[PDB]
């Protein structure tokens, strides 16, 4: 069944990951220096791994069969929307349940709560997103399924402000159902066991996140203090 | 907006 149109859209979306996630993290020495001990001390640091993590998710949705086809509107209305969900998907990579840490490397790029709090975020509102990658890493996803689910959220019809959802939604679909075949035929039981339905719930789980996001953001930057401390292409994405 | 920024990175 796996027809092979969509082990073509696999490959591509494998290659596509590995053009533009580096599990080195070279990169991140570019970034203003992370301070750990005052107030939004890891602000910057953060900011920056953000903004270039923007970037990498630009780079890799733009391999998306199909998204080439879109209106320029609708890419930037999609991947405005997505930016921070395939973000806190990406990171499901680092991100490792021995101590709900993203380890990047070094101690230096090692994250937890506590820095994400030092970022202006309460550890209140940052429990969701541990619960989330909690949840995610247990699915154990295979590379194809992490990168499907990546472009899947990105390609969604029902972002506000879509133009043609009607041909989104049509790119959507070819990725679903190459998922769904991917699975049946590729992922063995008893990991496979409902793996779509419980892939398709952290779609749902990202966009509350989203919102809880933004309502954030929109705190964070409205003190033009802290919105001074983001990068160009943060407030372009996330909002000024 | 008029996002200059994504657009070139989008092409
Ligand atoms: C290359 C990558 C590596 O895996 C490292 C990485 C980690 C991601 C991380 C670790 C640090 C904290 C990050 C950047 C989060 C940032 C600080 C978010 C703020 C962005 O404005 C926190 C929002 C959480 C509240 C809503 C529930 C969002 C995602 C979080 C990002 C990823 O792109």
């Amino acid at each position: 069944k796996l027809s092979e149109e969509q082990q073509h859209i696999i490959a591509i979306l494998l290659d596509a990951h590995h053009k533009t996630y580096d599990p080195t993290y070279a990169d991140f020495r570019d970034f203003r220096p992370p301070v750990r001990m005052s107030p939004l001390s890891m602000l910057p640091h953060l900011a920056d791994l953000v903004s270039y993590s923007i970037q990498k998710v630009i780079g890799f949705a733009k391999m998306i069969p199909g998204f080439r086809d879109l209106t320029s509107d609708d890419q930037i209305v999609l991947l405005k929307s997505s930016a921070i969900e395939v973000i806190m998907l990406r990171s499901n990579q680092s991100f490792t349940m021995d101590d709900m840490s993203w380890d990047c490397g070094s101690q230096d790029y090692k994250y937890d709560v506590t820095d994400v709090s030092k970022a202006g975020h309460t550890l209140e509102l940052i429990e969701p997103l541990i619960k989330f990658q909690v949840g995610l890493k247990k699915l154990n996803l295979h590379e194809e399924e992490h990168v499907l689910l990546m472009a899947i959220c990105i390609v969604s019809p029902d972002r506000p402000g879509v133009q043609d959802a009607k041909l989104v939604e049509a790119i959507q679909d070819r990725l679903s159902n190459t998922l769904q075949t991917y699975i049946r035929c590729r992922h063995p039981p008893p990991g496979s066991h409902q793996l779509y339905a419980k892939m398709i719930q952290k779609l749902a789980d990202l966009r509350s996140l989203n919102e809880e996001h933004s309502k954030q953001y929109r705190s964070l930057s409205f003190q033009p203090e802290n919105s001074m401390k983001l990068t160009p292409l943060v407030l372009e994405v996330f909002g000024n | 907006k008029n996002h200059p920024m994504l657009m070139n990175l989008l092409k």
